[PDB]
């Protein structure tokens, strides 16, 4: 917020 | 008359299961199994192999000439998205130290500019005010740049660090400068950073996170002003690839966590800073057992408040250990409920607030710790902030809440067609004072658009809410065009929330949905959990597809009149509902889509990808391997009609890599059986967000509105018609  | 490039195939086999000398997770396929991948060669980690950029230029040229003809509607809706904004801008200011800080953005200026003044002054008055760090004379020259964060040091904050990544790539560099002394060079840089920033307990130090090679967060380092960063000391290392470094400040200021999370599992550590500059001893909270998740707010130095899914509490649940003995969890707070889904928590002073949701929709609930001994107790219970509106998202603004004894907290407010508004709230009777409201010119008003709530019903009978927003004078009598969004994955619900982007749809006539599909949390954090994700993960696009169904079966669209659109992992969603039910959209925008899902998810040299076997599963695996084939969108491209589409990526994105949508835009043109367009934006100057330059980002924008305008044949806007 380690996203896509 | 433009021809998109034809890609070339070379030979490529990708191994999925066990492969000796990879770390494939704990029982990898043996035998393994072996897919054909033509494309493999698109993929290069140095984003400079000439044949690729050769072929990217190629999709970059054809992309200009097949857009050429919506220049002008291009320019129009950038016009908007202009007016939409304001040229001179300033944040909703907050007290922190002597002063109330904010940013300001100044017209024809494309970057922020961090200001404060002294806090018995007005935040904006020229003559009070000072510049702490001008990002436009930062990004002097380039062609990107990302200030991501800008502290100050106590105790003066005199002594000012920030981060920058000048390419996208979320590698950031920590540079310094004495806001006193503006022409003081300091010497030191720290490099290889997530671009965090946490001082220690004076401005002599500070700590930082760095990455591997495959850019996961692993290591928690202090440095010490004045020296070389090859003097650091690393006072943590995480060393399993599945978990992820974190580390950030208690909001009392005495306390460091630092600690490790994967999807499934977290694990917090304490840091006294009390001791002096030399302590780097670590207190365990909970050894990590996989499965448990919890966050830790430090209430002072004595008491951990602790926000945890431990022992079946789906939704949450809040309780309250202490400082000598942080793994006694028997004290809880609020215990779990099937309704109230407990999403952060920020603890202060003499009151705490959790930001979560309830029936479908954001809520912000307080509760005072006890006026007699200042400790929060079980018997005083959440109270929730009242809200009239049946449509709408509140967030708790945490970065805007710094000073640890401030007697309200910052919430911001919106909806889809209500500007967002910034409110100081007391956690005592709730009562609020605007602190900002924004204001968006070229004729908007709030009162032109309704505002609904729909359901549409999944195969298996869930109730799958939409959202849905269109201009008053629509005529509702006749289907419409109409957008969907959808995100779906991680737990990040979508919300109604107030964004520009949609206003160039609904102010020519389109309607403009969010499907509120499993994999987001908007229900509950199960919504997520057990909605979509693992072997559940297919509900995500069945979901979708049911919710554009819906709009169709109402009459409330066609298929002819219908445009859906996602990005990252909504881009996953855009590839698989492609692949399933393109015969429902005239038109798709995939944004930074995740699409390889077979040869990244197997991949752990790929960024990402360890941490997501706990999200999608690892493909490695028997459990995962056809599951998750049976979806991955490059694996199910097959020769039937797709829409027009076009993919908006970047050379330099770390989370979804550029070679996948160039794969697919390659694969989908090789077998499609429709004479539609795909076009493929690569932007070699930006990662994952497009351009921080606001201008840029607009333009960029509005290139993706003027494409789905033009093939819904709704470009003309309902006041000039
Ligand atoms: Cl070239
Ligand atoms: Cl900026
Ligand atoms: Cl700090
Ligand atoms: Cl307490
Ligand atoms: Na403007
Ligand atoms: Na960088």
């Amino acid at each position: 917020f380690r996203v896509r | 008359s433009a021809q998109p490039p034809i890609a070339a195939k070379k030979p490529h086999r990708v191994t999925l299961g066990y492969v000796e000398g990879e770390d494939r997770g704990p029982n990898p396929m043996n035998p393994p199994r072996y897919r054909e991948d033509p494309y493999f060669w698109m993929r290069d980690d140095d984003r400079k192999d000439p044949a690729v950029i050769e072929h990217l230029n190629k999709e970059k040229v054809y992309f200009q000439a097949r857009s050429a003809d919506i220049a002008q509607l291009r320019d129009d809706i950038y016009a908007e998205h202009i007016s939409h904004i304001n040229e001179d801008d300033m944040s909703a200011p907050y007290v922190y130290g002597k002063y109330r800080y904010y940013t300001r953005e100044v017209k024809g200026k494309p970057y922020k500019i961090y200001c404060r003044v002294f806090t018995d002054k007005e935040p904006g008055d020229v003559a009070a005010e000072e510049v702490i760090i001008d990002v436009n004379q930062v990004a002097e020259g380039k062609a990107f740049c990302d200030v991501m964060e800008v502290k100050p040091a106590p105790p003066e904050h005199d002594l000012v660090a920030f981060s920058v990544d000048m390419s996208g790539n979320e590698v950031y560099t920590i540079e310094f400068k004495r806001i006193s002394d503006p022409s003081q060079t300091i010497a030191d840089k720290v490099s290889g950073t997530n671009g965090e920033i946490v001082w220690g307990p004076d401005h002599t130090s500070l700590f930082y996170v760095t990455k591997d090679e495959t850019l996961r967060e692993n290591k928690v380092w202090r440095h010490v002003m004045g020296k070389l960063q090859s003097e650091d000391v690393c006072l943590y290392e995480e060393h399993n690839p599945l978990f992820s470094a974190f580390m950030y400040k208690a909001a009392d200021t005495n306390t460091l966590c630092i600690g490790s999370q994967s999807p499934e599992t977290a694990e917090v550590h304490l840091l006294d800073l009390r001791k002096g500059n030399a302590h780097n001893t670590l207190e365990i909270v909970r050894p990590r057992e996989k499965g448990v998740r919890y966050d830790v707010q430090m209430h002072g130095t004595s008491h951990l408040v602790i926000l945890t899914n431990e022992g079946g509490a789906v939704n949450h649940k809040l309780l309250i250990a202490p400082r000598g003995q942080p793994s006694d969890w028997s004290h809880v707070l609020v215990d779990h409920s099937e309704d109230v889904f407990m999403e952060s928590i920020a603890v202060r002073s003499n009151y705490l607030v959790v930001a979560g949701r309830r029936a479908g929709l954001t809520r912000i609930w307080t509760m005072m710790a006890d006026s007699q001994d200042g400790v929060f107790k079980a018997g005083t219970g959440l109270r929730e902030v009242v809200m009239e509106e049946p449509i709408f998202t509140v967030h708790l603004v945490e970065s805007q809440m710094l000073e640890y004894e401030e007697p309200t907290f910052r919430m911001e407010y919106s909806s889809l067609a209500t500007p967002n508004t910034w409110f100081d709230v007391s956690p005592q009777d709730h009562s609020r004072t605007a602190v900002k409201v924004r204001e968006v010119g070229g004729g908007f008003d709030a009162a032109n658009y309704k505002v609904e709530r729909r359901f549409a019903t999944a195969p298996d009978q869930t109730k799958i809410p939409l959202s849905v927003v269109y201009h008053k004078d629509l005529d509702m009598s006749q289907p419409q065009p109409c957008m969907l969004y959808g995100y779906g994955s991680y737990g990040l619900s979508m919300d109604p929330q107030f964004s520009i982007q949609h206003l160039p749809y609904c102010d020519r006539g389109m309607i403009f949905a969010i499907a509120h599909i499993r994999g987001g949390s908007e229900l509950g954090r199960a919504w997520y959990e057990i909605g979509a994700k693992y072997l559940t993960k297919r509900n995500t696009f069945s979901d979708f597809i049911a919710a554009a169904e819906f709009l169709v079966n109402a009459k409330l669209t066609t298929p002819s009149q219908l445009a859906c659109e996602g990005r990252s992992a909504g881009g996953l969603l855009m590839g698989a509902v492609l692949n399933m039910r393109p015969d429902l959209f005239k038109v798709a925008l995939a944004g930074v889509p995740f699409v390889d899902v077979m040869t990244t998810m197997c991949d752990p040299s790929i960024p990402l990808t360890t941490g997501e076997w706990e999200e999608w599963g690892n493909p490695n695996e028997y459990k995962y391997y056809d599951y998750m084939l049976s979806y991955s969108p490059m694996d199910n491209v097959r020769a039937q009609e797709y829409p027009n589409i076009m993919v908006q990526c970047g050379l330099h994105d770390p989370r979804v890599a550029y070679w996948e949508p160039a794969k697919w835009v390659s694969k989908l043109r090789e077998c499609k059986t429709d004479n539609n367009e795909i076009l493929l934006n690569i932007d070699m100057e930006s990662g994952h967000f497009s351009a921080k330059d606001r201008y840029k980002f607009w333009k960029e924008s509005a290139i993706q509105q003027a494409f789905v305008c033009k093939h819904l044949k709704s470009t003309v806007r309902l006041l000039v018609r």
